[PDB]
């Protein structure tokens, strides 16, 4: 049960402004082995 | 059989709608989502694709085509390249707020379909391109995101199951030709969001030139409520070759504008009046409507009550679904000038790099300017007329459609209109 | 017009301007570049270049300079997609740069009325700053609030389904050193109907139920 | 049989290898389908759709220079479909052109012309205010004058693709889309007078050879070129003997389409 007369999504009035990039960062630590090309890049 | 109206909230699939449940994993997992997916994915990636077809699921992104076809196109043997899937959340189409709501309300289901569809198609990561103004939206994605990397639901080892896969979101810095399959692949890949050709088809060549399937926030966010409960279910919804639960956006000279889920095929009249508190003034007082985006064509009140909202009777009506954003319009408009400022928003967030729409469109602008003061003369319309058909079928991209349907709309519904107008400039000199 | 698409060297906008990045900023620019396949790390562009404005609040010709030396990426891939994306600042803005809808599914909904009660207030006109550097007012396309309508953007947050009173609220507020609530000013906490929830007022049924079985 | 497949040219039938596109099939039987993007040597851009052309039993027109040749398709050159679709990409091109042509020193050998006259119609029901966009100062060969430019990109592949400079872009989208740089910046390689070459629509010209003649008053001799030891090959052209300028030649064992700054 629960009380269904409010808004349960009150913590985007917190968000600073690197926020998704702190969490980007934070969540490197469960990213996986990136594939490869086979070089560093097209060398425009 | 008939009567697709109403939906009971049993059958409801996106039940966080309003933000009125905690939108974290708590709220998820307590309301039917991250259960059995470990035995989904345990299950063939076929038995997905079956399923999505025997659902009869049509995407929602503007075009209606199967995915489960598209997703199948996909299903092919890897030849050493990672293959990958796209999430469209880039949803710039006047009208349209559905995929905001998803994003934001009920984020687990958008992460768990990312999975399952990559299971289908063999992918190894979901990049989830989303629109730049959307920063909270993005925040609350990482947040789930990190929540189900931590649960270990995705990541090494996705729910127990041996299939590996991450989640990546992307900012795409507000621009509507990245909701293309293709603009949006550039974006990501670093380049202007201008749209490349068809061959290569994504599946083939795509993101980072690897293969690429492309799908919209609803269609993935559904797939594992249907790979669960069934397709067949899905499919007892709307009408034979158009099933499914849909959202819907209903805005503008409307006195309770409101998203809801209902029966696709369900007659707008009712959509509108039963969700809705109706038209501002009344049904008498409805001048025309756009029943789904900016890219659709207007009908009139005329065929507007008879009409069922989903994709073949608006085909029949020329006009069409696309994302389903019921724009109203009362009789209190200057419906040309409406649809002159749509032309110029087509005309601001063109790319550029195909002749037709780059000239074309600027030049309808100016011609729909022109005819909002009425310094036009009566002969100019099928001028207009001809411009259109020139721009329809003659780019690399859609916007092109969408910017020449409008007027072909408005022209065919709302000629007597111009021609007054213009009869005033005349005598006004 | 306001909008070149070309830059002719100034004191304050050369590639001699002072930019540079911060020691946190390199390591999430670090993770941004990882998000990304090794070979292709040109991809980043995008999220580099919107970093670099938020640390600095806009863009100069440096910034995007050092986002290319930073990506080993010629400068022109960067000053096109700066041209090309709107979002990107290339001239300095406001304290508060506020982005008014003015498309159909808003205007329809008297978004001119919002459009001139910020053209008073704040004593500038659609495209220009305030002396104080702190207000920024310009006109854009639809920004997916389009049933919350009227509605504004101030750097980051939504303000929807407002009035002229609502936004002279809200401006009297920022030229305070507050910060509002992003959200609707009437009623409404969304996009549900005003009169009251006519899709989901029930409760959800919860896991496990519908599912098929052999499976 | 070696991986060829049988393909249609209104009716005429042609054997071509896969990966062929029907562009190179209307020429293997004599037939030049209208170009401003496609130059045979650069990536391939589906950006004017001159090319385009409709495929029998399909509803829709595909770009020739971009679209890939499929087994029994008949490609119709000369069909209303086809025929319509160039008048309207000619239209949209000469839309916001500028008057020019008397003061344009591609007029005579200008392909926005010739395809005018040729493939598309002789009016204009252009009502409206055309644009204008500030010319560049790349340096003291290339003059630029982008009022005249119709984003064919030619320019930018190859710089990138053939010299290998990286500088030339797009700025801005939309119908203010800015080919050039961002910046100032003198574009002198020893590749770059053959920008004037590729560019169809006199936006890039020699400053040299500005105003000093025009294309039908020359007379054409084919030289080669002693500079360098490669031993490229040009075409002099003079005018009441005088030497008026320097123009490359085709072979594509040496100097396929380029010659070096020094030369020309
Ligand atoms: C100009 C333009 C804008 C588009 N914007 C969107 C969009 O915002 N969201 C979307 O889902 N599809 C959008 N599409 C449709 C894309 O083709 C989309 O990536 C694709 O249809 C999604 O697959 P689905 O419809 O099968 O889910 C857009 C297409 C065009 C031409
Ligand atoms: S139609 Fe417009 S947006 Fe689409 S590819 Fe052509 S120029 Fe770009
Ligand atoms: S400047 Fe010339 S070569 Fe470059 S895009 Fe324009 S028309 Fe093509
Ligand atoms: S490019 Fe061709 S059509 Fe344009 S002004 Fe020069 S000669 Fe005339
Ligand atoms: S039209 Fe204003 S938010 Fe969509
Ligand atoms: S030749 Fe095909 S688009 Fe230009």
């Amino acid at each position: 049960p629960t009380d269904t007369t409010t808004y349960k999504n009150l913590q985007h009035h917190d968000y600073n402004t690197y926020t998704f990039l702190d969490l980007n960062l934070d969540l490197s630590k469960f990213r996986l082995p990136q594939p490869s090309s086979g070089r560093e890049s097209p060398r425009h | 059989k008939t009567s697709f109206g109403s939906l009971k909230d049993e059958d409801r699939i996106f039940t966080n709608l309003y933000g009125r449940h905690d939108w974290r994993l708590k709220g998820a997992l307590r309301r039917g989502d991250w259960y059995k997916t470990k035995e989904i994915l345990l299950k063939g990636p076929d038995w997905i694709l079956g399923e999505m077809k025997t659902s009869g699921l049509r995407g929602r992104g503007g075009a209606g085509f199967p995915t489960g076809l598209k997703w199948s196109f996909m299903n092919k043997p890897s030849d050493g390249r990672p293959k990958y899937l796209v999430v469209n959340a880039d949803e710039g189409e006047p009208g349209t707020c559905k995929d905001r709501e998803i994003m934001r309300h009920d984020p687990h289901k958008l992460v768990e379909g990312c999975l399952v569809g990559g299971r289908a198609m063999g992918a190894r990561a979901a990049y989830i391109y989303i629109r730049g103004e959307f920063y909270n939206e993005a925040s609350n994605l990482q947040v789930a995101i990190r929540e189900a990397y931590e649960a270990g639901l995705i990541g090494k080892n996705a729910c127990g199951s041996d299939y590996d896969f991450d989640v990546f979101v992307v900012r795409g810095a507000g621009a509507y030709i990245c909701g293309e399959e293709t603009a949006l692949i550039e974006s990501i890949e670093g380049k202007q969001g201008k749209p490349r050709l068809k061959p290569p088809f994504p599946a083939d060549v795509g993101v980072f030139g690897c293969p690429t399937t492309v799908a919209n926030v609803e269609t993935v966010a559904v797939s594992p409520t249907i790979c669960r409960r069934g397709g067949t279910w899905f499919a007892g919804f709307g009408r034979e070759r158009n099933s499914g639960t849909k959202l819907f956006n209903i805005s503008g000279h409307v006195n309770h504008p409101c998203t809801v889920e209902e029966e696709m095929s369900v007659p707008l009249k009712e959509l509108i009046e039963k969700h809705a508190g109706g038209v501002t003034g009344g049904w008498d007082n409805l001048l025309a409507v756009i029943p789904g985006g900016s890219s659709t064509p207007l009908i009139p009140k005329s065929v507007c009550e008879t009409v069922l909202m989903d994709f073949d009777a608006l085909v029949q009506a020329q006009t069409g679904l696309g994302t389903a954003a019921v724009i109203v319009m009362d009789r209190s408009t200057d419906i040309v000038k409406a649809i002159a400022r749509l032309i110029e928003f087509y005309k601001h967030e063109s790319c550029g790099q195909c002749t037709p729409c780059r000239e074309g469109v600027d030049w309808m602008n100016k011609v729909m300017a022109r005819f909002v003061k009425g310094d036009a003369r009566p002969a100019e319309i099928d001028s207009l007329w001809e411009i259109s058909k020139q721009i329809e079928g003659h780019t690399i991209c859609a916007l092109g459609d969408g910017a020449a349907w409008p007027v072909q709309g408005l022209i065919r519904h709302f000629r007597p209109e111009l021609e007054d107008r213009m009869q005033r400039f005349a005598q006004q000199h | 017009g306001g909008a070149l698409f070309v830059h002719r060297d100034t004191p304050e906008n050369n590639p001699d301007t002072p930019f540079d990045f911060t020691p946190e900023n390199y390591k999430r620019i670090e993770a941004i570049v990882k998000n990304y396949p090794e070979g292709h790390q040109a991809a980043a562009v995008l999220p580099v270049l919107d970093l670099a404005q938020r640390q600095n609040g806009w863009l100069p010709i440096s910034a995007m300079n050092k986002v290319a030396e930073v990506l080993q990426v010629p400068p022109m891939r960067v000053y096109e997609v700066a041209t090309f994306y709107t979002m990107y600042n290339r001239k300095p803005v406001g304290k508060y740069h506020i982005q008014v809808c003015t498309t159909t599914p808003c205007m329809l909904r008297d978004s001119d009325s919002i459009l001139e009660t910020l053209q008073r207030k704040l004593g500038i006109k659609v495209g220009e700053t305030t002396p104080d550097k702190l207000f920024t007012l310009i006109e854009v396309e639809c920004l997916g609030a389009c049933v919350n309508a009227p509605m504004v953007q101030i750097n980051d947050n939504y303000y929807e389904d407002l009035t002229p009173k609502d936004i002279e609220e809200i401006i009297d507020e920022l030229k305070a050193g507050k910060v509002p609530k992003p959200g609707p000013r009437s009623g409404r906490f969304c996009c549900e109907p005003a009169g009251g929830l006519t899709s989901l007022t029930e409760p959800p049924k919860g896991p496990g139920f519908g599912v098929q079985a052999g499976l | 049989a070696s991986n060829l497949i049988e393909v249609f040219v209104d009716g005429q039938s042609v054997m071509v290898e896969p990966g062929t596109t029907v562009l190179q099939a209307c020429e293997k039987v004599g037939m030049q389908i209208p170009r401003f993007c496609y130059h045979e040597r650069l990536s391939v851009a589906g950006n004017c759709r001159m090319c385009l052309v409709e495929i029998e039993k399909a509803p829709k027109v595909v770009a020739a220079c971009a679209m890939p040749v499929m087994k029994g398709w008949n490609i119709l050159t000369n069909s209303e479909k086809s025929k319509k679709a160039r008048e309207g990409v000619m239209e949209f091109l000469l839309a916001n052109h500028p008057l020019d042509c008397p003061i344009c020193d591609q007029g005579g050998e200008c392909d926005l012309q010739d395809q005018s006259m040729m493939f598309g119609s002789d009016r204009s029901r252009f009502l409206e205010g055309k644009r204008a966009v500030e010319d560049k100062n790349i340096g003291p060969l290339v003059k630029t004058i982008m009022t005249r430019c119709i984003q064919c990109t030619r320019c930018i592949r190859f710089a990138s693709e053939i010299a290998g400079v990286d500088d030339l872009g797009t700025t801005g989208r939309g119908n203010d889309m800015q080919v050039g740089t961002y910046i100032e910046k003198m574009f002198m390689s020893e590749l770059s007078g053959n920008v004037i070459d590729i560019c169809p629509v006199g936006a890039l010209t020699s400053k040299p050879y500005a105003f000093t003649a025009r294309p039908w008053e020359t007379r054409k001799t084919e030289s080669i070129d002693v500079m360098d030891a490669v031993g490229s090959n040009i075409v002099v052209s003079t005018r009441t003997g005088e030497v008026m300028r320097i123009l490359p030649r085709m072979h594509e064992d040496i100097n396929e389409e380029w010659i070096s700054d020094k030369t020309r």
